[PDB]
């Protein structure tokens, strides 16, 4: 939703 | 059998004799390909159109049953086709008629170096009549394939420009 | 058939 | 480094969401027949 | 009715959606779509009819490839029965028409003109292939990924809209 | 993690462009022989627009 | 004019301009001029393996006996690797007066035990007629009934002596459904055989086939349901006949025949296969059945 | 060593393939263990068919076991000459307490030679309790025709007696006639199972047959249901019909409409099972085909409803 880390950090890849 | 001789024992003697004397339908014919190079006649390029079309169809249907070992005689037949076109210096009228038929079905790598050398040998046509037939499928494939097909088409069309 | 024979 | 580019990236993600809800209100899901 | 931009994209996710009646060829094409290790997280979706039962959390479909089996008229009539559940904004870049079975040309219950007329009357690319053979899948599946990175916006120069202007 | 972040930024700079183009198309509210001629005119003036870009 | 015209023909065919053709219903063909009743009736109820034959170079319908001798001396030569070969012009198996006259090639074995009776014809084939030169006698069709061993040897002799080539004609399920629809659309009487459509589902482990063998009158009253424009059959009408078959098969068996492919369409006019062993010619509509077959062999040629 | 007996033996010997010479020839017992070593089985076909026929020339072969050799040939080649299935039915009363093999071989031969006086009826009671009759037909005017016999596998106490559908002459109402008189039944009824696989007919009539993380399949809830209905109409190991399961219409198109649907597969019931999962068929595949073994008959005779 907020992206930021909530999307990028969750996909560590 | 075929020049099968019992003279093999005499052939050693015939080998010494030779040493002593020293001491004292048209693709696989380069000497006849020059003839058809010199005639743009009908009864010669129509028998050729018909053999070439029925060989680029039967041997291409042959792909649809093996596709593995048939990709070395058809490929080596397309190579002779391309060599004959390079010698004769005009695109065979059965090779654009086969390219127009088999380009929409064509993938990127199936006889890539051979299909994209037949594209180079194409009779000079108006772009409004050759782009939809061929260049609209060498762009449908150009934009969906890797750099090694984009470079193999820009090389194909680089030779096509030279031939045109 | 509509299971007629 | 990451903190600077991510600010722009998430701002334009906010714009992405704003334009998606804008596309969520037009909501025609317009159909296409054989014509 | 599916929409191209109802859902936000992922991060590196390019999620195609193959639509075809036969699912063996769809599964083989999806296996070939992920055999190569691309730079995009390809979440391939399979289907039979685009109605696509309404399940939320479905990703932003960046491509729909109407696999039209030319051997079977069902795979066509179901395709036109699935084309009436698509956006007019979906046919611009994010719609391809795979025509499997073509080239064999002896099993084709559909003339290859009918499929090209179908794909030209919806103004979308029509990519021919033969899904029953792996040698023509792995070279066509890599075409559906390079199309997918175009429509999903992964190549940062070419839009989905720019795609059909290149494949016209 | 930064090269991947740059890939993300390049992807979302373009997905945002797609979203904005659709939003403007829906904001906006015949000669089919020329409906593709003023359409090919776009991809020659779009082409100049995002070629110099 | 002589070659570039074929180039343009190929270009147009590959261009794929809209081709749902409003083909005329096969018309009751009165047996024209001199068609040998015994010979023609001999060719009717005999299963022809369809081939697409490229034009015969330097062919002449005057030198029949010497070609027969050369082919007979070659047939028995392949046995070396009892047989008579009689080339026989048919005089009436042509659509237009400018078409090349159809000629037979029969492997006759003491008595008239015709082993092979191969057959070359060009009927309503003026799309390849106006593209060959004068030296080529274009016969797009080749119809061999005998064993494939003799066919694939006389074909080699013809390739060697006329530069003509035999691609085995394969009627796809599209053309098979087409000819199925127009052959139930004829004005025939006393239907010889039931209108059977042999389907073949595309199963990978199994090879199931289906024989939708309609009563020939019930397939006519069913066609009249989907026949609206007279004289011509539309691809919409053909597909509606096939879809009435589909929705009357799935209504019972709940399996989609549209998901299958035609392999054979038996009709009171003419039976027709896909793999090549196609033309059974029950009724004497054959100047139109062979017209379709030549215009389909021209497609494979060009 | 007779007319149409030595020649019949010769004609039925080369039919069998090279592998199963010993297996078939041990069964009919004309060649005792001593005689098997005289013929060398591994050289050629015409050598074995000539020395084997000589071994019964010295054995003075008769049609009674010459037909028996054809019987054992058919027991290993029952998957040809597509079999009919007859169904007997007694009235109200007790069972057949005396189905003697001697009495049945007598009560079949007597009734069959009562009208078809020139026949060579040869029974061979098999170890699975299934009397394997073979009848070489021919009217009184002609000799018994052993060229095309009509093998009848009457399962010993069962109402059902499979019959090789060879010609279906005027004898097929007498073949059932003597079958229902020898076995103490009353009515013969061809149940309309006509399949080439006898071991598959036996199961059907006696009901002895069943006794990636990235690829997101959107229609997974539908494919699972398709598999469920396929696994609820075709439970496990569908038997091979391999027969033209005719469907002769008399149905109004939704006055009537006639066609003669014939399913032709090398393995029919396993092809229909692989139709719905393959997308050719709907998930609730019609009872119309799934109840082919459940109805024990594939040339139906019921009407619209």
């Amino acid at each position: 939703k907020s992206f930021s880390t909530l999307f990028l950090e969750t996909v560590k890849r | 059998i075929y020049f099968k001789n019992s003279e093999n024992l005499w052939k050693t003697a015939l080998l010494a004799v030779k040493q002593r004397n020293r001491g004292p339908s048209v693709l696989n014919n380069s000497l006849l390909l020059h003839y058809i190079n010199c005639v743009r006649d009908e009864p010669v390029l129509l028998r050729f159109y018909y053999w070439l079309s029925q060989t680029l169809q039967e041997e291409c249907i042959w792909y649809k049953v093996n596709n593995y070992e048939h990709g070395k005689e058809f490929t080596n037949f397309l190579d002779t086709i391309i060599r004959a076109e390079c010698f004769l210096q005009e695109g065979f009228y059965s090779c654009e008629a086969f390219l127009y038929k088999s380009l929409p079905l064509w993938d990127g790598l199936c006889c890539r170096s051979q299909f994209l050398q037949l594209v180079s040998w194409i009779p000079f046509s108006s772009f409004s009549e050759v782009k939809p037939l061929l260049f609209d499928h060498l762009a449908q494939l150009f934009f969906t394939s890797t750099i090694y097909f984009k470079c193999s088409v820009l090389q194909s069309l680089k030779e096509l420009l030279q031939n045109w | 058939e509509f299971i007629i024979d | 480094t990451e903190e600077e580019l991510i600010r722009e990236c998430e701002e334009m993600w906010k714009d992405m969401e704003e334009c998606q809800n804008k596309l969520s209100l037009i909501g025609t899901e317009t159909l296409t027949d054989s014509n | 009715v599916l929409r191209p931009l109802d859902k936000l994209p992922g991060l590196n996710t390019a999620t195609i959606l193959l639509v075809g009646t036969e699912d063996a060829l769809l599964q083989q094409l999806a296996d070939s779509m992920l055999k190569e290790d691309c730079a995009s997280e390809l979440k391939v979706h399979l289907a039979k009819s685009l109605p696509l039962p309404s399940s939320v959390n479905r990703p932003r479909i960046d491509l729909i490839v109407f696999v039209v089996n030319l051997h079977s008229k069902y795979s066509l009539q179901n395709t036109e029965e699935s084309l009436r559940h698509v956006d007019a904004s979906f046919f611009l870049g994010k719609v391809c028409f795979l025509a499997t079975g073509a080239g064999r040309e002896s099993h084709c219950s559909i003339h290859r003109h009918t499929v090209v007329k179908l794909a030209h009357t919806y103004q979308s690319p029509l990519l021919y292939c033969d899904l029953e053979v792996e040698g023509f899948r792995a070279t066509m599946a890599q075409r559906l990924v390079r199309v997918l990175q175009i429509c999903a916006g992964h190549v940062p120069g070419v839009s989905a809209l720019n795609l059909l202007s290149l494949l016209r | 993690r930064m090269t991947l972040l740059l890939r993300l930024r390049a992807q979302t700079k373009q997905q945002l462009l797609e979203y904005k183009s659709m939003v403007d198309a829906s904001e906006e509210k015949k000669q089919i022989e020329a409906k593709i001629e003023d359409l090919e005119n776009e991809i020659e003036e779009v082409k100049v627009a995002f070629e110099i870009k | 004019t002589p070659l570039q015209k074929r180039l343009e023909s190929v270009r147009k065919q590959s261009s794929f301009i809209l081709t749902p053709p409003r083909r005329k219903i096969p018309q009751c063909s009165q047996l024209q001029e001199d068609v040998d009743p015994q010979k023609v009736a001999f060719l009717l109820h005999k299963q022809w393996t369809l081939y697409s034959l490229t034009p015969l170079y330097k062919f002449s319908y005057s030198n029949l006996k010497e070609y027969s001798r050369l082919l007979n001396a070659f047939i028995v030569a392949e046995k070396q690797k009892d047989i008579k070969v009689i080339f026989s012009t048919l005089l009436g198996m042509k659509g237009t007066q400018r078409d090349p006259e159809a000629f037979l090639v029969q492997i006759v074995s003491r008595e008239g035990k015709v082993l092979w009776t191969g057959w070359f014809c060009c009927v309503f084939g003026d799309s390849l007629l106006e593209t060959v030169s004068e030296d080529f006698t274009c016969l797009p069709l080749f119809l061999a009934n005998g064993a494939e061993s003799n066919t694939a040897i006389i074909g080699t002799w013809f390739q060697k002596t006329f530069d003509c080539y035999f691609s085995p004609l394969a009627i796809n399920a599209f053309n098979l459904s087409w000819m199925a629809a127009m052959w139930t659309a004829c004005k025939m009487d006393h239907y010889v055989a039931t209108t059977e459509f042999l389907w073949s589902v595309p199963c990978s482990p199994q090879s199931l086939d289906i024989s939708f063998a309609i009563h020939p009158e019930d397939a006519k009253a069913l066609w009249d349901s989907v026949h609206k424009t007279p004289g011509e059959v539309t691809q919409e009408e053909v597909d509606l006949f096939m879809d009435c078959l589909y929705s009357h098969f799935h209504r019972h068996f709940k399996i989609h025949l549209s998901a299958t492919r035609l392999v054979r369409v038996s009709t009171s006019v003419a039976s027709a296969h896909t793999d090549g062993k196609i033309k059974i010619l029950c009724h004497k509509y054959l100047i139109g059945v062979l017209a379709y077959l030549t215009e389909l062999a021209i497609f494979q040629i060009e | 060593m007779d007319e149409t007996v030595a020649e019949f033996i010769k004609r039925t010997i080369l039919k069998i393939p090279m592998n199963e010479l010993t297996t078939i020839l041990k069964a009919w017992d004309f060649l005792s263990e001593n005689q098997l070593q005289t013929v060398n089985f591994r050289q050629r076909k015409e050598s074995v068919v000539q020395h084997l026929i000589h071994l019964c020339e010295e054995k003075r072969a008769s049609i009674s076991d010459a037909a028996l050799l054809d019987i054992i040939y058919m027991q290993f080649h029952q998957h040809q000459k597509v079999w009919d299935v007859f169904q007997m039915s007694k009235g109200p009363g007790e069972d057949v307490d005396l189905f003697d093999m001697k009495q049945f071989k007598n009560s079949f031969k007597k009734i069959l030679q009562r009208a078809l006086k020139n026949v060579t009826v040869s029974f061979r009671e098999t170890e699975e309790n299934a009397v394997w009759i073979r009848i070489a037909w021919g009217t009184q005017y002609t000799k018994p025709n052993q060229y095309k016999p009509t093998y009848v596998v009457y399962y010993s106490q069962t109402p059902y007696a499979f019959t090789s559908s060879s010609m279906l002459r005027r004898n097929t109402p007498l073949l059932g006639q003597a079958l229902t008189i020898a076995s103490k039944h009353h009515q013969i009824v061809k149940m309309d199972l006509r399949s080439r696989y006898l071991d598959s007919l036996k199961a059907i009539v006696f009901k002895q047959y069943n006794q990636d993380s990235r690829i997101i399949h959107e229609n997974i809830v539908e494919k699972e249901r398709v598999q469920r209905i396929t696994q609820e109409t075709f439970g496990d190991y569908p038997q091979p019909q391999l027969e033209f399961a005719q469907y002769k219409l008399e149905t109004k198109f939704k006055e009537p409409l006639r066609c003669l649907i014939k399913f032709s597969s090398p393995h029919l019931l396993e092809a229909l099972k692989s139709l719905a999962p393959a997308g050719i068929a709907d998930a609730p595949l019609s009872p119309l085909l799934t109840c082919i073994p459940n109805k024990r008959m594939n040339y139906f005779k019921i009407r619209d409803k």
